[PDB]
């Protein structure tokens, strides 16, 4: 009846943006990241890339609700060095770490199954 | 202020499961991957079914349930075929979907089980995978019988369950809680992991502080529809996919807003 | 025009007209079961 | 063709004055027609009249008369004076003459396009724009546009 | 009613399971012997047999209505 579709998880519409960025007010060098259509299974990572830089000061993320489809990641950064930036490096860095753990699986494999 | 650099070691690579461990990462890329082999490898699954006759005691929503659920080898088409929503064909074509017909009358007075080796594909390599005997769809009585045609389309586990690829996936770091992330209140009751290292006497490891989570045991067993060294690489891939997809939409966003 | 209708005990088929008491041809079984429809179905296998 | 209003209630037929102006004694078994209360007309110098609008007849066969509008037609319009004792003080002038003082419901479609793609279902409402698909797979009905239906 | 062809909880493929699963048990081992010798080493999976009732044989006693 009032079922949403198996598609709201992950496909966006018309007028939906995939990323939003919003600069917060409270404190200074602050953006709230609203992700659409998205889960822990990318906040959750983001997350944890932006808590090993030595110049983000706050780096956290929620979903408001797990009914709606969407991620807040708040990065509170040093001045001089803007969220954004640290943002950007921290996608480069997991696809970084990501694609070299998996060519060394592609080479376990080639170990694995030629004895 | 940069990623680590994570290593594998496979300890075993079986036709159903692989065993393998994780090194030098954190615990969310670790999570990450165990929830991208749940959800977000792709594999080919039926997801249209038209029932042309049917006779059998299950009713018709049933058996396309039951046809849902049967796993399909698609160790190399799902790379190649495109998602069905995204094709411009005319709403069906074999770039996003594989054909499979089922054609079974009952004329015997045995109870004749339509299996899924009646699943009867236009495309070779997109099979069911039934050593082991066939998935039972229906059985019938002499005179029913079902006709029917599915179209399989590729999508992920966040989609529907009938595309999970996966049986089982272990996911432990830790296995004698130096961590100590879990407190146990009677160590000397629990049972010792598959991975501790720990002798007899002792029950649980030493605290340290300065510990991380790091050497992260996995094994994912498949369900059969992928070998489960292509679910760790379909998996890989798809994740470095979402990141690069959000990291253009990020680079949009900040082009918007200078 | 005639609509074939499935009779019960018998699970023979014949035809029925509008205003026709309901009756087999076999044995006068008073129960009939439509068939089923030629209009197609199409079901998500979800 | 042609409409009529009743003019006199009588004991077997009805006095029923057309948009010709011909007083007529027609039975009780004419149909009613369901009147268009938000009906817009012109008058001789182009401003809108509607019903119960107090209009002078400037020209034809009343030609001097003041009449309230109480029905309309296409090019006709019926005008009530309490002063006029013939007919109950009903008349008909042309508006021109005076001044103001789906096909694709229950039908099988298949969505061709978008997220719904390759589903069946049957047609309930329908507009210009869009269309609202009893689907056959789930509980649920959800309307899709036009461009993306194609029947079977 | 008719086996489930997926466990609940995993995903392990289990319908194909209950034909073999007949035989291990009429062939004269126990049941805890017959679902690991299916190998269904997780106890989810084995709930899926081990408290099966195959009901659709009930089903296929009364003759079908359309013929
Ligand atoms: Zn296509
Ligand atoms: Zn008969
Ligand atoms: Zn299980």
């Amino acid at each position: 009846m009032n079922a949403p579709p198996a598609f709201e998880s992950f496909l966006l519409f018309e007028g939906e943006k995939k990323i939003t960025i919003n600069k917060d007010t409270k404190v200074p060098n602050a953006c709230l990241f609203t992700i659409n259509k998205e889960d822990h299974t990318l906040g959750n990572i983001i997350k944890s890339q932006l808590l090993k830089d030595p110049q983000v000061l706050f780096a956290g993320y929620k979903v408001p609700h797990p009914l709606e489809h969407k991620i807040i990641i708040r990065v509170q950064t040093t001045p001089d060095y803007s969220p954004q930036e640290a943002f950007t490096n921290a996608i480069t860095d997991l696809i970084s770490e990501l694609s070299l753990l998996e060519e060394r699986f592609r080479v376990a494999i080639k170990d694995k199954q030629e004895g | 202020p940069y990623a680590n650099q994570p290593t594998v070691r496979i300890t075993e690579l079986t036709d159903e499961n692989v065993k393998f461990i994780i090194e030098n990462t954190d615990l969310a890329v670790a999570n990450s991957i165990r929830r991208v082999f749940i959800a977000e490898v792709p594999i080919i699954a039926i997801d249209w079914v038209q029932i042309d006759a049917n006779s059998s005691v299950l009713h018709d929503e049933f058996i396309a349930h039951r046809l849902g659920l049967i796993p399909l080898t698609s160790d190399d088409i799902v790379d190649k075929l495109q998602y069905s929503r995204d094709c411009t064909c005319e709403e069906f074509c074999p770039e996003c979907s594989v054909e499979f017909t089922l054609d079974v009358r009952c004329n015997e007075d045995q109870t004749r089980h339509v299996t899924s080796r009646d699943l009867i594909s236009n495309s070779p390599r997109v099979i069911p995978v039934t050593e082991q005997d066939d998935i039972l769809i229906v059985k019938l009585r002499k005179g029913q019988e079902l006709r029917l045609r599915a179209y399989a389309k590729k999508g992920f586990g966040k989609e529907h369950a009938k595309w999970n690829p996966t049986a089982g996936v272990a996911f432990e770091y830790d296995p004698d809680n130096a961590l100590r992330h879990t407190v146990y209140p009677k160590p000397e009751e629990w049972p010792k992991s598959e991975y501790s290292e720990l002798d007899e006497d002792e029950s649980q490891a030493p605290y340290d502080p300065n510990g991380k989570p790091e050497r992260f045991y996995y094994n994912v067993e498949s369900c059969g529809s992928l070998r489960p060294e292509t679910i760790v690489l379909s998996a890989l891939s798809g994740l470095k996919k979402k990141l690069s997809d959000l990291q253009t939409q990020l680079s949009h966003e900040i082009q918007s807003d200078v | 025009q005639p609509m074939i209708y499935i009779c019960g005990e018998c699970h023979t088929e014949n035809e029925i007209k509008s205003r026709d008491p309901i009756r087999c041809r076999e044995c006068g079984y008073r129960i009939m079961y439509k068939k089923r429809t030629k209009r197609l179905v199409v079901f998500d296998a979800r | 063709q042609t409409v009529g209003v009743i003019v006199r209630l009588e004991r077997e037929t009805f006095q029923v004055l057309n948009m010709y102006g011909k007083v007529v004694t027609v039975r009780h078994q004419v149909t009613r027609k369901k009147d268009n209360r938000f009906a817009v007309a012109l008058d001789s110098e182009q401003n809108n009249i509607h019903v119960k609008d107090i209009v002078k007849v400037i020209d034809g066969p009343h030609s001097g008369r003041e009449g309230e509008i109480r029905h309309l037609f296409r090019s006709f319009a019926f005008l009530h004076c309490k002063k006029l004792v013939e007919n109950g003080g009903m008349f008909v002038c042309k508006t021109r003459h005076l001044v103001l003082a789906n096909e694709l419901i229950g039908q099988t479609v298949r969505i061709s396009q978008g997220p719904y793609k390759g589903y069946i279902g049957v047609v309930k409402d329908a507009t210009e724009s869009t269309a609202r698909v009893e689907l056959h797979s789930t509980c649920q009905t959800i309307s899709v546009d036009r461009q993306r239906l194609t029947t079977v | 009613m008719i086996i489930p062809v997926r466990c609940f909880t995993c995903g392990k493929i289990v319908g194909n399971k209950w034909e073999a699963y007949l035989g291990l048990l009429q062939a004269e081992y126990t049941e805890g012997d017959a679902l690991d010798a299916l190998g269904l080493k997780r106890y989810c999976c084995r709930r899926m047999l081990l408290a099966h009732v195959d009901l659709i044989e009930k089903l296929l006693n009364y003759a079908p209505l359309e013929k």
